[PDB]
């Protein structure tokens, strides 16, 4: 009530600003002089030319990543509403399906304090069994180690984001540099999360298919490139997230410097999914070899593609855009939402818990844990 | 081969004359061996931390 | 004192540690092999184109270190010196092919090594020798291989055969029929734990060793997709 | 705007980071009529 | 004390008919599987047929397929061989030989020169 | 609505921004915080005084005068606003591109160098 | 034909044992304990546990000092621990990778090993230049090592696949005697405490004594139905326990000249790898096939402890000369101590 106010205020002085400091119409045809509609500082626009601009953040039903549009009639006059006659903007759009875009990000949000409180329970668990037993112990394990630390701090800086940051929207306004910084941490441990993943592709695409014989690596590689090589892109963009995108707390992603981080991460991820098509047609071709049943040949490589499909991170390169329309974007969103948040209770699932090393190991020295 | 069976013959002549105490004499020494060393196993009952060197 | 030894000891047990992870790579990269075979199966030639209880070969294909062992001198009953290979990468079976009852007796060895405890997560890599001396006794038809397998007589050549080219389908048939002698039983108890490789060779063929070489690159290969729970 | 997967989270935080807290609509629809701006 | 005492045999015609018997003494019986072992005049041991635990899984050498059938019994801890329609090549001595270790499905050197876990024999003479 | 019985009324709303506005330090006239309700109550005024006759506001008659005092106020500080705005694609498509070139690269010379070949 | 002559007679020398053996069984072991009260129930953790080697361990050896012990593994290592610090004292390199035993002589200055290379080496432990060499290597077994057992610093005897056993004079590594009884490969041999006799169990089913200076057979043990794998000698040396591939332990008493006891279960249907004593002989230890070694109370024939740490098959296993620890070996390649 008052928020919305001052803050609309400010535009206002800005407008009567803007309209001073810039100069004339140096353009042809009867241009719609500008104009402070209430709202928002509309420029000058040619005749029969429609403007768009983003909805104002005054009041909590406007959506501020919708569109505001202002119809700049032939001769140089503003579109006139023709119910009341009087000189009008289109702000339709931005309470339209607010209060159904609204109820549907509220399970969203539940289900990402739920899928990542699952992910990071199961993964401690997960996690404890690996360290525990030196006899699970080998390199494939000591890879799984890291790829487990990952999905616990990244899903740990999510709920700290998702239950300090984001529901404090009196702490956004002030725009700490504090926010900044867990923002960093944020960007850094989601690429150390999606690096690894191609870490574990790498390893197992290299145990399968490159260098078969040899079976002791050198693990730096995978350090430096799970751990050490995601500050790159979360470096460059910080930094130009702070000279040219500078916003309150880094929570916009309007801005294309966000490709800094996720086209990296696109890249990884993809180069992941040509893994599992090489790793496949390796296991197929076993199969073909001994003859196996072609009924049961397609469901091991069916089983094989799904075990490996959360832990490559698959679900990104074969969902890879949201759809514009309505209904297959509400689907979508709880489609993804659910393999995203719940990503790290998969892997824990299938890699510790499903696993038969483990789970023989962990019945017959029961005793003595 | 038939001149191994003369040996085999032989071995078992000097196994049979052997004299041969009864079980229960042989039952009774084993039994009464264990109890005489039963404090000296500390396997059998467990010994004192401070005197255990794999504590 | 008590505390000069300890450290005296601690200096040991490191200067020991460092020399094992050391012998912990050289042990790690080679693969160990075991060459078991008949008298006359030709496993002693296969050995020298690549008294002691046991004979070392050390070979390389494509820098890869392979040990393989020949049993020496042992006597003929092997259900205990046998266990001691059970963590090889592959046992090499030499059989004699043209030795249809030799044939029969390897075929009995073979099953008990396909169905032991403690070999049975070991691929068997076995080596059917001895195919040009197999094609000069179906070629001059003097013995028929019904007098000692009367299961030949209604056997076909399977349609997955290849033949060599210049092969009478009498020769063809055979081999193939012995082949599927020893298949019949790794197909009965394989599980996926271990394989069966099957070779016609010859006991001078140069590619006996890429044979091994490439048989031990599909068995590790279908170890690592175990340790993974793809295949 | 990020529309990729990868996105996914940072769009729902920046979606709600205003709109409401608990998810208290005491709040009637603004008016957008034509007796407005 | 692993006994096994091979009985039967003797001179015979051939296309007559042989009953070679088995009497097992010292091991459970039914732990074990059974073979049949042979040795021609002037040749090595060959196997001739074995006998699962139960009696479901059967053997034979190819050269005595639809003319030999084993057969155990259990309860009375004997092994059999009925021999029809012998060949003079069938005449060499016949050894009942146990399987070395119990519940097992491999079963090394039954055919060994210096076996322990098999009998003396049984001589089966198929002449004119 | 009468256009010109509201023009000679607006005034009155100038007069009183420009007297709230005297008691403020003419040299911290660009301090948006301290003036950001008397420049609030001076639309109201513009605004509350626009309807009385029947006019919506805003107006381009009622504008003008707004106009007016912001042009004899507010003309000594410029205001600077946060830009928000993408760097061009001339540098924007560098920032992207070189650092996917060197995610492929460092896939790359793991699966070359893990193994050491 | 003589043949039968002589093999219708020894049917008749084992009638007359058998029942030379079957008056002398007055009394089972069984009803004589059956008053003795039950050990109850033995728990012993895991206090150490050995890592170091790469592959299956096959033998290990305690010193007669309790405290430092050999081990042997298929990766071709003897290493010698220090049980209660853990640490390495030696780590020697072996020539043939494929051992199968291991020991450690009474004075601890030497070390045998041996395997499939039909050989027994012994390597000096406390050299003047202070390196670990081979002293002297034992050829004449056409069979594979088995077992060796220091008497002295210099005798060994050793037990080989060949189906014989043998005394060895170190120093001008010839054998002295020969012991060639058995009819299979030879499996493990226990020196009696006085070492004036030894037995050794074989894959003939079957267990002989020996005397060591005279070089006889003095008596032939039967009962068990399949390989003998492991023997071990009773404390007071008047008899001894056997471990065999028909899934049962018995014991065996050299002046009854017959079984006493047999230790089984019917859920049991692995052999025994490793047998051992307790310093008192009330406890009988045994290593199986199942990955667990189970504790046997050699009076009583009640399983009372089992220890269950090992992933893979034991070995071997080994009690120390004053009783506090017991030492198992592994195909999981590591060495528990247990107390
Ligand atoms: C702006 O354009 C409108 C067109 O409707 C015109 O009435 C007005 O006078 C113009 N103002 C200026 C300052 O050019
Ligand atoms: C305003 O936008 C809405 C869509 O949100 C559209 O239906 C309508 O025609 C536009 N114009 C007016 C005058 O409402
Ligand atoms: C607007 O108000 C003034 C003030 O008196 C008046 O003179 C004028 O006539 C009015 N205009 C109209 C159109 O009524
Ligand atoms: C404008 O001033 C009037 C004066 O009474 C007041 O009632 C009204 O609330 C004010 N509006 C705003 C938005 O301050």
């Amino acid at each position: 009530y008052v928020v919305g106010r001052k803050k609309m205020m400010d535009a206002q002085y800005k407008c009567y600003d803007r309209m001073q400091q810039l100069p004339a119409y140096q353009g042809e045809g009867p241009y719609c002089n500008r104009t402070w509609d209430g709202w928002l500082c509309w420029d000058d626009t040619p005749a029969g030319v429609l403007s768009y601009q983003f909805c104002p953040d005054y009041f909590p039903d406007f959506d501020p990543s919708e569109k505001v549009t202002k119809y700049c009639d032939e001769k140089g006059v503003w579109f006139k509403h023709p119910e009341n006659n009087r000189t009008w903007s289109n702000y339709t759009m931005c309470n339209a399906f607010t209060p159904e875009k609204l109820k549907n990000a509220y399970v969203l949000y539940y289900l990402a304090i739920v899928g990542h409180s699952l992910s990071i329970f199961t993964l401690v668990i997960s996690l404890g069994i690996f360290v525990f037993f030196r006899s699970l112990g080998c390199q494939r394990v000591t890879l799984h180690k890291n790829m487990f630390l990952t999905y616990i701090l990244n899903s740990m800086i999510i709920i700290i984001h998702l239950v300090e940051v984001v529901p404090n929207g009196e702490l956004v306004r002030r725009d700490p540099v504090s926010c900044k910084i867990l923002h960093f941490f944020h960007q850094y441990m989601m690429a150390c999360n999606y690096f690894w993943m191609l870490c574990e592709g790498i390893y197992l695409h290299t145990l399968i298919v490159v260098a078969v014989f040899t079976e002791k690596q050198r693990l730096r590689w995978y350090y430096l490139l799970g751990w050490g090589f995601p500050l790159v892109p979360t470096t460059i963009h910080a930094i130009t997230r702070a000279v040219y995108f500078n916003d309150n707390c880094w929570l916009s992603v309007e801005t294309h410097l966000l490709y800094i981080i996720h086209g990296p991460v696109m890249a990884a991820l993809v180069v992941n999914f040509f893994f599992l098509l090489n790793i496949v047609r390796v296991l197929v071709t076993k199969m073909r070899e001994t003859h196996e049943a072609e009924s049961h040949m397609y469901l091991k490589a069916v089983k094989a593609t799904m075990i490996l499909v959360p832990l490559l991170g698959i679900q990104f390169v074969v969902f890879p855009w949201r759809p514009s329309n309505k209904m297959l974007g509400k689907i979508y969103d709880y489609v993804m939402h659910s393999l995203i948040h719940f990503q790290g209770f998969f892997v824990a699932t299938i890699y510790c818990f499903c696993n038969n090393e483990v789970q023989t190991t962990v019945k017959r020295q029961w005793a003595q844990f | 081969s038939i001149a191994q069976a003369r040996k085999l013959v032989e071995q078992l002549k000097m196994e049979a004359n052997i004299d041969r105490i009864k079980v229960s004499k042989a039952a009774a020494d084993l039994m009464a061996y264990c109890e005489a060393h039963a404090k000296e196993d500390p396997l059998l009952t467990p010994v004192p931390a401070s005197e255990n060197p794999f504590r | 004192d008590q505390r000069n030894e300890e450290k005296a000891q601690r200096e040991a047990n490191k200067k020991i540690e460092k020399q094992l992870q050391k012998d912990k790579q050289v042990y790690r990269a080679t693969h160990r092999l075991l060459l078991l075979g008949a008298g006359e199966s030709g496993k002693n030639t296969i050995v020298k184109q690549m008294t002691s209880g046991i004979f070392e070969t050390k070979f390389q294909v494509d820098k890869v270190n392979f040990h393989m062992f020949d049993v020496g001198a042992q006597r003929d009953e092997r259900r205990k010196w046998i266990q001691c290979f059970n963590d090889v990468t592959a046992i090499i079976f030499v059989v004699a092919s043209s030795s249809y009852n030799r044939l029969q007796a390897a075929l009995k060895l073979f099953d008990s090594i396909w169905n032991n405890k403690w070999l049975r997560d070991t691929s068997v890599i076995l080596f059917l020798n001895k195919q040009d001396l197999l094609a000069e006794k179906v070629l001059a038809g003097k013995s028929k291989i019904e007098d000692y397998f009367p299961e030949f007589a209604r056997y076909t050549t399977p349609e997955d055969a290849t033949p060599e080219p210049g092969e009478d389908p009498r020769v063809t048939r055979a081999k193939y029929f012995i082949r599927d002698e020893f298949l019949r039983i790794s197909t009965a108890s394989g599980d996926g734990r271990h394989y069966c490789y099957p070779h016609f060779t010859c006991a001078v063929d140069t590619e006996n060793i890429r044979r091994v070489f490439n048989d031990c690159r599909d068995i590790i290969q279908r170890m690592h997709l175990r340790q993974y729970e793809l295949l | 705007k990020c529309n990729t997967a990868t996105c996914a989270t940072q769009r729902l935080a920046n979606f709600l980071v205003h709109k409401s807290n608990n998810f208290g609509p005491i709040l009637p629809p603004t008016n957008v009529g034509s007796n407005t701006y | 004390q692993v006994q096994l005492q091979e009985s039967g045999g003797g001179l015979v015609q051939p296309g007559g008919s042989l009953r070679l018997s088995c009497a097992a003494s010292g091991f459970t019986f039914s732990n074990y599987k059974m073979n049949w072992v042979r040795q021609a005049p002037g040749k090595g041991l060959e196997w001739v047929s074995d006998i699962s635990q139960s009696g479901a899984s059967i053997s034979y050498t190819g050269s005595v397929k639809g003319r030999f059938t084993i057969s155990r019994d259990n309860a009375k801890n004997t092994l059999y061989l009925q021999m029809n329609s012998l060949k003079p090549e069938d005449t060499a001595v016949y050894y009942c030989a146990r399987c070395p270790a119990p519940f097992t499905r491999d079963c090394f050197d039954v055919t060994s020169t210096t076996y322990a876990y098999r009998g003396q024999g049984t001589q089966v003479t198929v002449s004119s | 609505c009468n256009e010109t019985g509201m023009l000679e009324r607006l005034p009155l709303c100038g007069k009183a921004f420009a007297d709230m506005m005297g008691k403020v330090d003419v040299w911290k006239w660009c301090n948006l915080s301290e003036f950001i309700v008397y420049y609030e109550s001076f639309t109201n005024c513009t605004e509350m005084e626009a309807n009385v006759v029947g006019c919506y506001w805003p107006n381009p008659l009622a504008q003008g005068f707004i106009t007016g005092i912001h042009r004899q106020f507010f003309s000594n500080c410029t205001v600077d606003r946060v830009h928000l705005e993408d760097p061009p694609d001339e540098v924007l498509i560098p920032l992207i591109v070189i650092p996917v070139v060197l995610t492929v690269a460092m896939a790359g010379l793991v699966v070359w160098r893990s193994k050491r070949t | 034909s003589e043949l039968d002559q002589l093999r219708q007679e020894a049917e008749q020398l084992k009638n007359q044992i058998r029942d030379a053996r079957k008056a002398c069984a007055d009394a089972t072991l069984s009803q004589i304990t059956n008053n003795i009260d039950p050990v109850g129930r033995i728990q012993m953790r895991t206090r150490r546990t050995l890592r170091g080697h790469l592959a299956k361990i096959y033998a290990m050896h305690w010193g007669t000092d309790s405290r430092l012990l050999v081990s042997a593994s298929q990766d071709g290592k003897l290493i010698i621990w220090d049980s209660y610090t853990t640490n390495k004292v030696h780590a020697i390199p072996l020539r043939s990778s494929w051992v199968m035993t291991c020991a450690y002589a009474p004075s601890g200055n030497y070390v045998a090993c041996g395997g499939l290379d039909n050989i027994c080496s012994i390597y000096n432990l406390k050299t003047r230049e202070g390196n670990v060499r081979v002293s002297r290597e034992l050829a004449g077994h056409t069979g594979y090592l088995s077992c060796c057992r220091f008497l002295d610093d210099n005798q060994i005897v050793t037990s080989s696949g060949d189906t014989t056993c043998a005394l060895w004079d170190i120093e001008t590594g010839q054998q002295t005697t020969t012991f060639t009884g058995h009819t299979g490969d030879v499996m493990s041999l226990s020196l009696a405490p006085d070492t004036r006799l030894f037995v050794s169990g074989a894959c003939d089913a079957s267990a002989k004594l020996w005397d060591v200076r005279e070089g006889m057979c003095r008596q032939t043990f039967t009962g068990h139905e399949s390989d003998i794998n492991a023997i071990c000698f009773f404390p007071n040396g008047n008899a001894f326990a056997t471990g065999s591939d028909d899934a049962t332990c018995r014991l065996f008493d050299l002046r009854a000249d017959q079984e006493l006891m047999t230790y089984s279960h019917d859920n049991i249907i692995c052999g025994i790898t490793s047998v051992s004593f307790s310093k008192s002989g009330r406890l009988l230890l045994a290593g199986y096939d199942d990955f667990n070694c189970n504790v046997w109370d050699a009076l009583k024939a009640d399983r009372a402890g089992v220890l269950a740490g090992h992933d893979n098959r034991v070995s071997c296993l080994g009690v120390t000369d004053d009783g506090m620890a017991v030492a198992t070996g592994s195909w999981d390649s590591f060495l528990k101590i247990w107390n």
